[PDB]
């Protein structure tokens, strides 16, 4: 079974936004939005201006294999744990996200060869409030918790899809001061425009197909392939030499 | 629904049949079934229903059944 | 078809006399395990508990009062 | 001070199942937002809750019937305390459908 | 039964995102990006930049070996407790995982000459939020819980995969100012890019 | 509609007994942690959720007895 | 008519016997409800729920030993 | 004629017990809000609130003893 | 309209025992922050701050003995 | 299947019913117990454990509840 | 979603109540321990200090109390 | 073969109705017992513990339901 | 709004080459690298 | 082999999340009599005994309410 | 050999659960009387006695539970 | 019966990494590596070292 | 909305209705021209039958 | 599934039977 996460997005920030207070005279106190003269009696007026905008994209493709005999049912479920790094050494501090994934299959043959099998699936991972900072939840993409229960059969050898999920969204604003907001000299300048777009599509494919003869090379030829390239074959040693060669041939 | 409609509809009952309305001695002791011996069960994954009984019966109530499911109409509230 | 007797009926009139007992209870605690700790939550919850555990005792000390009632009485037919 | 706000949004579940067999799918992302700021940093962040239960059966003429009952929305939070922060994630009230249709 | 995971991956994060406020005469406050006045009157604006990049990969490799009698089951289980060192004598800590492993198995012959057998596997380390330090959970790997339950025969003296697990993954992301990180001079002194890719196998 | 007992409706009593008391604590609070250091919000705090203490604690008992009452009752019917 | 035997005598005598203990118990839980801090409110209501909880626990244990009275000699009837 | 059980005439008797202990804790309550700085209507106003504090006390655990000694008397009726 | 309980009564029992002890302590901030010299300004603010201080300790204390009495009688419910 | 009762199933929804409460404490305790005397540390985990007393509590009991049920009706099967 | 219960969401009301409360205690701590003898920076720490310490202390004692809320009620289901 | 009665089969029906509680047990002994203080796992053994004494309670009254019916048939033999 | 549809045949291509279409150019395909090669087509084509 | 609960298990987290505060607070206390005038001896050590005296305070009110929520349910064992 | 019941064994299961939890409670004990003012040797006494509090109550309360399982059944033997 | 256990280890660390922040003229805060300026204005950037 | 409709001969539907509508009784919005902002509607409850 | 569809059905009924629709005396 094929899991394929597909994630787009992209996010403005603009524009600015004033308020605070003059007094005149001991005679009278103007206060623009909410600005409290019970705070400030001489503090003049301030603002806060935004700009800042950033596009994401993310896709992560992962499948989980097994066999089984027929009519037996066969379970599969397995979690890691996620870590990445945060820019600091001595001012130290982890995060982390746990990943869940689960299959539980119940198969049968058919007649005219297709398969049928009794899928109940799910996946996601926890949720954590976490990850304070900005691209820390940038560096770990999240996924939804989802549950299939459904059977169907598929011809032998090919592909089927078995559900999925796509969803796009926007989000367009503009705040601004009503008269100054408008003259073609400094109207942008009283402005605040932010707008936001995001689409995401999610599926799960699947595929069987038979298996009846073992498996060429050997498993103890592959892992030889493997330590003597990852450098850690521990045959050399003439003291472990003894061990190993007792368990290994017989 | 129909499989426990029909089922309690003919309870008790040492009875024969008509017709339905919206050669003589063999003909008539396979006119002596009992309307409670008629045995009905259902059938969810193929949409079905499992009858038995003599040779007119299951002929019979094909004509009950065939009158007993319309299609029904969609109606939209505002 | 649910075949059904006195007994059947006394003790279906508590199922119908209560309206959405059975569904109150299980919402209930559907609102309750979501978050265990709101006393407007668990003061709603004390109520249809206590409820719901005097729906089951009444209904099942009723029915074995009335079933040894006709036992007395069957023992004195012959 | 004026504003104008507008906001769209459009989702579609998929799946297939057999004849006369029920079908579950639920599913519910956590969206979040970027938040103004990395040391002065706080983040909101809202769930999209989607459930579907189904049981479909044939006619004779062709025709489709199925059985529905669907949940849909965010969960009830107290959140998003600065201005553009509800409007940088959207809300959809709670909703449930039942209803037979072909 | 065979154990081999394989690991590797890389990440890198470049760029920086600036802040700040300037006053005017105490007649005017600018300020970038929430820096509340309220809290600040002369501090003026400031950056953080941040450069780095890394590459991490790592590599397991266990077999446990066990004999039996046809029909009979065996047991097996173990958890080791492994450790790292923790840079520092005096100032001193450490931290350590677990390794849970459980294999439970009854076999059975044929007429050809195959053996079916009957298992249950677990194999991993618990959850532990823990490892504080940066290197030491570069220090210690990690492998997920697991659990299989699957009957299956197989022919005399070969092999056969029982179950496995593959993940492929990206990530890319560039945060800007929009008017000033469009100059063709010094544009890309206003980013902050991070690529991510990692891509991990995980087979019995 | 909600089907309610007699166990319900005593706790449905001390739910209208009250106006919007389960408001005015959520009102005192959320004024009171805005500025926790205001002896007027702390005077009017302490005596809205002490009030609503005791309220919660006077509901749960009232139904606790009535319970026992019922179940001593229905024990007694075999 | 309504009929009353022996039996729904001797329970009625409990009713009859005190004066207006369900309008009381009613009317000190509304004073009770309206402001739920009083002692004064809450020892009268303290005094007078005690009661009730000891009245329908001696009603109901009275009817209880008569029909255990006439249940032992009606079977040694026959 | 408002009716009074034994539990009622106990409980009756702590509010005759005492004079105008209803009216001392209102009065030294009222003299104090007026002038909260005075020493003697302090220590007049902490006698009378302990008083009163154990008054209630002492009010509520009898009537519970005797019902306690009510309610192990009825099991044994039957 | 806010509802008021039996504290409620006794914290505006506080409140209309002084006229204007809130609306005094207002007015000598706004007369120490003009001009935090004076000898005559300090003496006024000295008095009233203690003065407010003994006033929210005072009823405090006496919301939460009443809180104590409540609940001795409440668990003295079952 | 390794089967799981009614009784699993009541206990089974206050399991599901949060998340990752399980690691949320330990990980609360887990920097606290690095500097046990950092205020935010403290009342981030006193809320966490007074929230995951509440759950065993709530667990707990509601599980006895259903099986004091259960064992009254048992009890009238013969 | 993160889940919350009601006392994790009672004490999240001052964490939502206040804005960057933690920070402003951080950033008034590095300027007095510059140059701990600014008569400005000692003013601002000691108001601020106590403000926290009023914080911490309005929390958590309103979790204690709905901690014992919800005990009381649970133990009286059964 | 063992040999089974009809008597065999109603006991047999809750042997095979439940797949593994008799290992269940056994094994929520044997964690409780390596650990006899997690919260966790009480909780899990609260449960399957209260199963178990449901699960038997429940068999051994059906099979005795069943020989009383037999032997007041069999009486009624000669 | 809700719509169904009949589905017959299986999918055409194969979701094996869909997805390489989709690694090779998302960038993270892992089938170049000389010591994960081995073990990775000794899974993938049986 | 020493045998070591869930219990010993939550205190032994206590002492391995600090690394050396068992040795911290020995070796600062013979420093300050040797010369109990330093100025860097007096502040280095007050800091060191409140976070001791916060770590023996916090650790055996923890160990009070998990034994607590133990009790609660062994206790509904029976 | 020690003759061993099923009432033995889920006893035997807790003293063999634990190597040396005997001897860890009274070897700090042990410890502690010579110096009963070390903070280490009473905060492991405290944490010791709680673990013991525990051990001994989860095994005499699981053990009446099983006598009371099996005397239900062989009641219903005759 | 038997028991054998046969153990054998080697670790290494090297190599550096740096942080820490300067400032211009209270006008221009640059800070490498989450080095915050709210605590330091003139701590200047340190490095650590490991072999 | 809670309805179970039926047909008629002549064409008339006939639908057993009950509804409710509205917000809860919440006591908030404290400033002046919030309470403007957004209006509130009372609570309702039908039950009934009707063609 | 099957084998309790047509096993309920044949519940009694010591019967022969006929015809699907969708030696003499020995015989």
């Amino acid at each position: 079974l094929w899991i394929v996460d597909l994630n787009k997005s992209d996010l403005e920030r603009l524009g600015t936004s004033w308020s605070g207070s003059i007094t005149i005279g001991d005679k009278l106190g103007v206060s623009l939005n909410q600005s409290s003269i019970s705070t400030l009696d001489g503090s003049r007026f301030i603002a806060a201006v935004n700009a800042l905008e950033e596009k994401k994209q993310a896709t992560v493709v992962s499948r989980p294999v097994l066999l089984t005999q027929e009519n037996v049912p066969a379970i599969f479920d397995n979690n890691r744990t996620f870590y990445t790094k945060l820019i600091g050494e001595r001012n130290v501090a982890l995060e982390h996200v746990t990943y869940g994934t689960m299959i539980r299959v119940l198969p049968r043959f058919s007649a005219d060869g297709q398969i049928e099998m009794s899928l109940d699936i799910e996946d996601g991972n926890d949720k954590t409030p976490q990850s304070d900072t900005t691209t820390s939840v940038d560096a770990l993409p999240e996924v939804g918790r989802t549950l299939i229960s459904t059977i169907a059969r598929v011809p032998h050898g090919k592909s089927l899809l078995v559900g999925g999920y796509t969803r796009d969204a926007n989000t367009d604003t503009v705040q601004s001061i009503p008269f100054l907001g408008k003259l073609p000299l400094i109207g942008s300048l009283f402005r605040y425009s932010s707008k936001n777009k995001s689409n995401v599509v999610r599926v799960f494919m699947i595929e069987p197909k038979e298996i009846v003869d073992p498996l060429t090379p050997d498993a103890s030829e592959s892992v030889n392939n493997i330590l003597k390239q990852s450098g850690a074959w521990s045959g050399d040693d003439k003291l472990q030499k003894w061990v190993r060669v007792y368990l290994d041939r017989g | 629904g129909i499989a426990t409609a029909i089922e309690r509809l003919l309870q008790g009952e040492e009875q024969p049949l008509g017709n339905i309305v919206s050669m003589s001695l063999q003909e008539a002791l396979k006119q002596n079934a009992a309307a409670g011996n008629i045995k009905i069960v259902a059938y969810p994954d193929t949409n079905s229903l499992l009858v038995k009984g003599t040779a007119e019966q299951v002929h019979f109530i094909e004509m009950l059944v065939k009158a007993l499911d319309v299609a029904k109409r969609h109606v939209e509230l505002s | 078809t649910p075949w059904s007797g006195y007994l059947d009926d006394v003790s279906a009139k508590f199922d119908t006399g209560v309206d959405n007992l059975q569904t109150q209870v299980t919402e209930a605690l559907d609102k309750l395990a979501a978050k265990p700790s709101d006393p407007a939550l668990l003061a709603a919850y004390q109520s249809k508990l206590s409820e719901y555990n005097l729906y089951r005792n009444a209904q099942s000390n009723t029915v074995k009062v009335f079933k040894d009632i006709d036992a007395a009485i069957i023992q004195n037919f012959r």
